[PDB]
RNA sequence: UCGGAGUACAAAAAACCCUCCGAGUGAUUUUAAUCUAGACAAACCAGUCAAAAUAACCAUAACAUCACUUAUUGAUCCAAAAU
């Protein structure tokens, strides 16, 4: 019974730290999505 | 409402006029009620507002007025929508 | 309270909870507030309305007053005209 | 604490929600009714870069006033 | 100095009474009230003495 | 509850019914003691009478 | 409260002057 | 069935103003230690500077709407003087004509005491009040 | 357990001694005006502007949209002193000033408005209203050339739609008519579209008048695309939004995939999205107009259903979420009579075995 | 018996024949309504606030004010007065 809580506990953290690493992925490619969505930005640039 | 002969050719127009937002498409009057759980009383109810509808209506100097909250702001909302109207160019 | 009494041996009640209580066959008892006709220009208009509503009694009290009252005015009454009639059933009473 | 948004004030000075949501505290500048004399003449002594504040209690609204459903299609 | 305690009824002839605190030194009172029997402000007069 | 004593044969329409014959069904209980004067109809099932 | 960094943002009686009030008995001008 | 005549039973509508001009949404309710009072929809902002008189019109969420004011070089070149009581009343004129091409009708405005009997002020209102701008806003409905 | 604040305090830079030194406010309205400017700086503790709803506080707008017109400030700094001193000098001027009696010329202020600073004061009325939020989303364009619409109601009388009116469907029942200085050298684009108002969708709008390729002034002169079509709001849901767009195009450019049928009564050929249509055209079409009216429901709706949309009239309602109560006691303590009053379900009383 | 400050230093509560101030009502008119969501407080009895809605009056008007404003007060039964 021990041995099953330290593989238990072993893999849940292992797991939780893979979760985070996936967000911090998922935050930086939505950042840079919406970078390649919006338009061309004319304004002032057409004169210039 | 057409084709309901027991009310007066004056009375059955004065009903489309005033009560034109229940008229459905193909001229059927629709009355609904929802007051008590019994349907006996629900039908009484019905006959009875078509009563005072037709009532109301039947009387030609019957023409009561009211004075409501909403309808000092629509009087104004009217009012300023004729400011800019009272211009008179060439139009398209 | 007796619980026996000499004559008859069966169990009597107080009269006093019944001159000023009223009992719907819910459980719930019913009784005014204290105070409500004490010096009453002292009082503001809130006070006021609030000493002439009536109240529930908890569950002590409502215990209570079971327990000083015989069984004959726990049942189930049918009056003609009684403005509490609609009250006497619990509904929607989810525990 | 000075009433904020959505959150009214009783004759005994206490704070009652007007509104249901969420409950918030908030540091805020403090200008006095001018019909408040006592409180317009201490404004009126206050050094020129000074500004009074205030601790306020907001309730930010959760549910919408209300939304539009279809009832009958005639 | 004490004061009395009188009971004004309405002139509006309805049957509406409320009790009101008065100087003894001062005069019968007359005021503006609101009974709501009429649900209008009528004429209010002092008429019985009660409590000092 | 009137139409469930008709419908079991409890009472029946084609003989006039009346006090007596509702208490004979075991349709109402009365006593006279608790200051009862008899049985008032209510409208519970007007619909599917 | 103490323990918060904004305590003490609401400090207003160092900025005006203690004003003492002209007592009844103590009216008297102190120069 | 008829491709056309497929509605959802609920519909959502986006116009921040539809509830604003149904007199349905929500006041901000309350301070009332505070002045002036933030229970409004659109408040009369009027700042009487030394050189320049700016009128301004704000929603509840501090942004403007609409604005009059003679620092404009619109206004500025048909003006005498910037800081005369005529001065106010061509702002008044100019900023009630904007308010109802803007559909703005009604606005909440909260003078001081003393600004309540300027003359400059008193009059400016007498410009809003036939220019169609009609202050104290309609009550809510269910408020 | 003192802790040390989190940047500046806000009193901490005038001296405590040396009271007197200080020079006060001696008013009220010198403190409201110190107070509302130090109200709208971004404190580091908590404040009102950061709950309720400032739209992410700082945004970087995108500008799509014509440069601004080319003004030299030396040249219009001389002129317009210059223009002031002749009025300045006038006697005449003077007396009527003294004596409260002048008025303007309020049709020249408007004039002369829509050239100087309409296009500013445009720009915040759409962003007010939303529409740049609902159309290009973040991204914002400045309406520098002045559009006109008005609408043809009696047999002289015009109906005008400027920025934010509101405009009965009554009026609008026939097509508008568009007046806009432009010279004969480039191309324009219309496009009315009606912001809320769709029914299976709410992220979509429908088009009511689309014209490609207008030559100058002459609108009509223009190709046309999408048939004008009657505003056509809801009973219930009122006050829907519609935009007029004038986009101008270098090009000649293939507007045929959005070609519309000419007897178009089908709504769901009417979908549309501004955003997606412009991201298309991005690189021919720019935004340079704007104008949106208001539009609430009337008699003139109920027509467009029948006879031209062959559709059944939907009436909506503002609905009112149930109000609020607290879970029940078996044993109200204290409470009134009515307690039992706000868990009934229905008011018909209804019996059991009875 | 009732209120305020310290003891009780920062949510609440917290004692002594503990240390100090008070209250057992006046002045004035703005004479302050009816009805109900939701809560603070609390052994109980009591005490407190209160949106919406209706009426009153600027014709889309409810906090009586001031005196440290906080305390200025008494349950049933019973008796008297118009009910
Ligand atoms: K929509
Ligand atoms: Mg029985
Ligand atoms: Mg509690
Ligand atoms: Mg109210
Ligand atoms: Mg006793």
């Amino acid at each position: 019974k021990f041995a099953r809580r330290v593989v238990l506990l072993s893999q849940e953290m292992d797991a939780g730290l893979q979760a985070w690493q996936l967000r911090q992925q998922e935050k930086l490619q939505e950042e840079e999505g919406k970078q390649k969505n919006a338009l061309k930005s004319k304004g002032a640039l057409l004169q210039n | 409402l057409a084709s309901a002969d027991w009310i007066a050719e004056p009375v059955r127009l004065k009903l489309a006029v005033k009560h034109k937002n229940r008229i459905n498409r193909s001229g059927e009057l629709i009355l609904t009620s929802e007051c008590s759980r019994y349907q006996f009383r629900n039908l009484a109810d019905c006959l009875q507002k078509l009563r005072d509808m037709i009532a109301e209506a039947s009387q030609p100097a019957k023409e009561p007025s009211r004075e409501d909250a909403e309808l000092r702001r629509s009087r104004i909302e009217n009012m300023n929508r004729e400011r800019l109207r009272k211009k008179r160019i060439s139009s398209a | 309270v007796t619980y026996f009494s000499s004559r008859k041996g069966k169990r009597k009640t107080v009269k006093a909870v019944i001159y000023r209580f009223l009992r719907l066959h819910s459980g719930l008892w019913l009784r005014r507030k204290a105070g409500y006709k004490k010096k009453l220009w002292k009082k503001t208009a809130a006070r006021k309305r609030r000493l002439r509503e009536f109240v529930f009694c908890n569950k002590t009290q409502s215990k209570l007053l079971d327990k000083m009252t015989t069984s004959f005015w726990k049942r189930r009454n049918w009056y003609a005209d009684d403005p509490y009639q609609k009250y006497q059933d619990r509904t929607n009473l989810k525990v | 604490w000075h009433p904020g948004a959505h959150v009214g004030l009783g004759k005994n000075k206490c704070l009652y929600a007007l509104e249901e949501g969420v409950v918030r505290y908030t540091k805020e500048v403090y200008v006095p009714n001018p019909s408040n004399s006592e409180a317009v003449d201490l404004v009126t002594r206050l050094p020129q870069g000074a500004v009074l504040y205030k601790t306020f209690v907001h309730v930010v609204p959760a549910k919408p006033e209300g939304t539009f459903k279809l009832v009958a299609m005639l | 100095s004490k004061t009395i305690l009188v009971k004004m009824m309405s002139q509006a002839g309805t049957g509406f009474s409320f009790n009101t605190k008065r100087s003894r030194l001062r005069e019968k009172l007359t005021l503006l009230h609101y009974d709501p029997v009429v649900k209008k402000k009528v004429l209010f007069v002092e008429q019985k003495k009660i409590r000092s | 509850r009137l139409q469930y004593l008709i419908d079991l044969g409890r009472v029946d329409p084609t003989q006039p019914i009346d006090l007596t014959q509702l208490v004979n069904g075991r349709g109402v209980t009365i006593q006279p003691s608790k200051r009862d004067y008899g049985v008032q109809l209510v409208e519970e099932g007007a619909d599917t009478f | 409260y103490r323990s918060k960094p904004t305590h003490g943002i609401g400090r207003y009686k160092h900025l005006v002057k203690a004003q003492e009030p002209k007592k009844k008995k103590g009216k008297v001008e102190v120069r | 069935p008829v491709e056309n005549e497929a509605v959802a039973p609920e519909f959502t509508n986006r116009n921040p103003r539809n509830l604003e001009l149904l007199a349905v949404a929500r006041k901000e309710r309350g301070w009332g230690t505070v002045w002036p009072s933030r229970e409004f929809w659109h408040r009369l902002r009027v700042i009487r500077t030394q050189h320049h008189i700016e009128a301004l019109v704000e929603h509840r969420n501090g942004q403007v709407v609409v604005s009059a004011s003679t620092r404009e070089w619109a206004i500025k070149k048909h003006l005498y003087s910037t800081r005369n009581v005529v001065a106010c009343e061509s702002v008044g004129r100019v900023l009630a004509e904007r308010c109802l091409e803007a559909g703005i009708n009604f606005m909440v405005y909260h003078p001081t005491p003393w600004e309540a009997a300027s003359d400059s002020i008193k009059r400016l209102q007498h410009a809003m009040t036939e220019g169609g701008v009609v202050l104290r806003e309609p009550r809510r409905i269910y408020e | 357990r003192r802790a040390a604040p989190l940047g500046p305090m806000p009193n901490e830079d005038i001296d405590v001694s040396d009271l007197e030194r200080l020079k006060k406010y001696r008013s009220f309205d010198r403190y409201r005006r110190r107070a509302e400017q130090e109200a709208r700086k971004p404190h580091w503790w908590r404040t009102y502007r950061e709950h309720f709803g400032e739209e992410s506080g700082p945004k970087d707008r995108v500008d799509i949209g014509l440069p601004p017109p080319k003004v030299s400030r030396t040249q219009q700094l001389l002129e317009r002193k210059q223009a002031l001193r002749e009025l300045r000098a006038n006697v005449e001027e003077e007396r009527a000033a003294r004596l409260q009696t002048a008025r303007i010329p309020l049709e020249a202020v408007r004039a002369e408005w829509e050239r100087t600073c309409g296009p500013y004061h445009k720009q915040r009325l759409a962003e007010y209203c939303g529409l740049y939020r609902d159309l290009f989303h973040g991204a914002t364009f400045v309406p520098r050339v002045p559009l006109h619409v008005a609408y043809a109601v009696g047999e002289d009388d015009l109906m005008p739609v400027y920025h934010g009116n509101e405009v009965t469907p009554t009026e609008a029942a026939q097509a508008p008519e568009v007046t806009y200085e432009a010279d004969e050298g480039s191309l324009w684009t219309l496009l009315l579209t009606n912001l809320d108002g769709h029914l299976l969708e709410p992220d979509a709008e429908y088009v009511h008048w689309l014209v490609t390729n207008i030559p100058g002034n002459r609108v009509t002169e223009g190709q046309e695309t999408c048939p004008y079509l009657p505003p056509f709001p809801a009973r219930g849901s009122g006050f829907h939004r519609f935009a007029f767009l004038l986009f101008k195009q270098d090009k000649r450019i293939d507007f045929s995939g959005d070609t519309r049928p000419s007897p178009c009564y089908q709504l769901a050929q009417r979908t549309f999205h501004t955003f997606d249509f412009y991201k298309k055209h991005q690189d021919a079409m720019t935004p340079a107009g704007l104008a949106f009216f208001q539009c609430r429901w009337d008699d003139s709706v109920t027509r467009v259903f029948h006879q031209l949309l062959d559709m059944r009239e939907p009436v909506f309602e503002f609905v009112r979420p149930p109000p609020y109560h607290p879970k029940q006691k078996r044993f109200p303590h204290r409470q009134p009579l009515r307690y039992l009053d706000r868990y009934r379900d229905s008011h018909e009383p209804t019996y059991g075995i009875y």
